[PDB]
């Protein structure tokens, strides 16, 4: 579970494990795929997707997911998590605002991202309905058995941990997690690399002038922009994405039927939608003479139909056609 | 003029005296409850921004 | 407590007991009257409106209301429940989104419905204030002692319950709730009606080709569109509605006073509202020459007042009048 | 912790201790400074800002802050509390809606107030981002060590408490909190001032025709409009405000860079913002010929640049300049 710098972490820029990168309000189904720097899913070892492992300290905390909250302008709905990554059904929102509850603390993370949800169709809803026609939307999956893409996930760079740099009663005293690789020296001249167990520091004294580092590359990370490079190498760790964008047919929009009214080679149409509906036509002469107008306000319109025919498209309701001799 | 720019007009910040044409008109509180209807133009400093 | 098919029940179309029908964002007071298919109120038997009976299984669960949530674009405020029906003060919202918390599960239900709250008045607020004039809004009651209308509530049709169709070690085995009427046969030829205690099935074997039905018409239901008809009869069960729309005087709107400015037979009016305010006038000559314009942006306007008089309507603030000789 | 009359206290006008006055959505940083009539902060006596003292009864209740909720159109984020006063990061909202949870009850308070958050800059965002330029916004502090202003806070007037007016088995019986000053008489003729311990009432009998008052001016209050005057005097109690508006440099806005395109003494500019951006220019001739237009929709624009130069202001992005010979 990677940890990075959340931008407006409740107060201001903290370093949250759930630091939000790559917000994708690019689908249609009310859904956003998000990456936390935290890797929830199974535990550290082997069990139960519905548990929760973020970083506390240098360490993980692979425990229950109890009170996740993604949210935006309104509280979102989770869809599924896998890896670093969560899918959640959100409404539109100027921002994105994520957070669980460990239990002692709220411990959330928030971010800017322009979000919208147009459904696919000539109706510009704000939200998916219960009914209407199905038609080919873009949307992310529920599932994990997924390989359609993979993002590079090589090592972490080092990280700071000044909990290490204690004092040896006059000298600044570094320690190690588990024998991990601590990269160490101070502004003064003393040990210059640091690949060690718990060292002391002969020369410097102040904690604030030393290299508290953790080369702990036993587990790779996501290659966040808010990661410091592991300077050594491009280690392996090519790793999939679960939530591929797929060609789901969203349960989708439909605009109320029109009121057809006859006139001489002319369609008066008293019209009354639910939401802004893009109407358009095609006078089937080799003179096309089409028309487009989003209609949200109910409006009686007109169409000079010709002899050979016109067609009529009340939103994603199917196209009509008309003989006006 | 109230609503227009300079509804509040203080010489400086310290100046306790000023000119406040805000058209502040109190109305009676409703239905036997304690409160203070103050009916007032939001400032000509609110607009002007 | 009826159970029907919620349309976007967290994931997708579940069958929630709180399946939302008949959303009514038709009043003014920030309020919506809703019908769940669930009948909260008293328990199964006799006590305490503030308890909570939905259907779990074929069975009720008449327990506490602890964590109801109606919500929309924002979380609503409950007003009162009675029967199948709840009143709740909501803001505007493209949708309506309802849900309690049983305690082990969220178990919510959500729906599309165009909601708005215009207050009555020439001010187009988004929300009721603390002050302003009172005037005759439309609104629903708090109370239950209500008979002003009644909706038909006859029986339920059957329902599926394949928990019944167990296996008699080689044959598919139906049982009964309490001696209820189970309507049974399979694709093969065996018992053809089913009005029985726990039967077996001589002929068919597969659970997936049999009639797991529950004619359990000891308690009527609401006549939801998401109900299957009880084919036998229009049984009795005419049943009231609590939340009648009544002629409450909402605590209501008021727009800030105008700045009257004199000119020669002309009212300059520097004007500065809180919200979009429909201003309008009536030049009292037999030439009416009225004007209408919603004003939300502060605007200095003009009115050619005549000799005999004009009147002036700053929102639901009372109408003024003016001698311009 | 003062108690006043909340306007739409869940149901309607209650008397909440957290009665909201002086909403100030006048800064830029997503923040509002609010005054509850309740004085949270330290306890009654001496400890821990993060505890919670409102009025229950005539009495305080100095306990934990556990589940505060300020909110608007969305749930806000607390920033800090001090005294009667809380700072909280909110989004825009037609209203303001506040409330904690004592534990047995929700016990909230809500109010009307027009809120917005323009960030300072020619970009009209709806929300502060993670990045962009810093520039001089207006904003309130986190802190308490604050004297930049002080509001008058003299005594409370009396308050009603008909829990006092019990019955002495035939006569209406007043009591006292702790020897506090109870101001008493009834419509009938009996004791006419009341500065006493627990009195009886010789003359009247009905609780509903007597003066249940509490002159309990051992602790001053905020001078809310929803306070009854302490008729005696302007007692002392000049008391600071914590949350002064200060000249913080908000982490602030930035609009995506323009696409500069050359023409003959003419800047075509295909342009594509994130949010509505006020663009403007200054043809540096003594003929200024400036232009202003908020741009939210991407637009290819044009500028007749002169010989001597023009300047160009893509939002709060710094001003550009151009030689068009």
């Amino acid at each position: 579970p990677y940890i990075a710098d959340c931008p407006n972490c409740g107060h201001s820029r903290c370093d949250s494990p759930i630091a939000i990168e790559e917000v994708r309000g690019d689908a249609h189904a009310g859904v956003i795929r998000i990456q936390t720097s935290a890797m929830f899913g199974l535990k550290t070892d082997g069990v139960d997707l519905a548990y929760m492992s973020f970083m506390n300290g240098k360490t993980q905390k692979s425990i229950k997911i109890d009170n996740l909250h993604v949210r935006t302008s309104a509280p979102c709905s989770l869809v599924s998590h896998h890896g670093y990554y969560i899918l959640a059904q959100c409404p539109p929102g100027d921002t994105v605002t994520v957070g669980f509850h460990d239990g002692p603390n709220r411990h959330t993370c928030t971010v800017a991202h322009k979000v919208e949800f147009r459904p696919v169709g000539r109706e510009k809803y704000r939200h998916p309905p219960e009914h209407g026609v199905e038609l080919p939307c873009n949307r992310y999956t529920h599932k994990r058995a997924d390989q359609g893409h993979y993002v590079e996930m090589h090592q972490p760079g080092l990280v700071a941990d000044h909990s290490l740099l204690s004092i040896h009663s006059a000298k600044v005293k570094i320690t190690v997690p588990s024998g991990a690789q601590v990269k160490y020296y101070c502004k003064c001249p003393d040990v210059r690399e640091g690949i060690t167990s718990s060292d002391h520091t002969t020369t410097c004294t102040d904690v604030k002038q030393c290299r508290a580092y953790l080369i702990d590359n036993k587990k790779w990370v996501y290659n966040s922009g808010r990661l410091p490079r592991g300077e050594g190498d491009t280690f392996k760790g090519k790793l999939h994405v679960p939530f591929v964008p797929v060609k789901a047919k969203c349960i989708a929009t439909l605009a109320p039927e029109p009121l057809v009214e006859h006139k001489h080679r002319t369609l008066i149409l008293h019209l009354h939608p639910d939401h802004p509906t893009l109407l358009t036509t095609r006078s089937l002469g080799s003179d096309a003479n089409p028309t487009r107008q989003w209609i949200e306000r109910p409006t009686t319109v007109n169409f000079t139909v010709t002899g050979e025919g016109l067609e009529y498209t009340w939103g994603n309701h199917p196209p009509k056609r008309v003989w006006a001799q | 003029k109230a609503g227009s720019f300079g509804d509040l007009q203080s010489r400086t910040s310290t100046s306790n005296d000023l000119y406040a044409n805000t058209n502040l008109k109190l109305q009676r509180p409703q239905a036997g409850i304690v409160h203070t209807p103050f009916t007032q133009a939001p400032s000509g400093f609110e607009r002007w921004k």
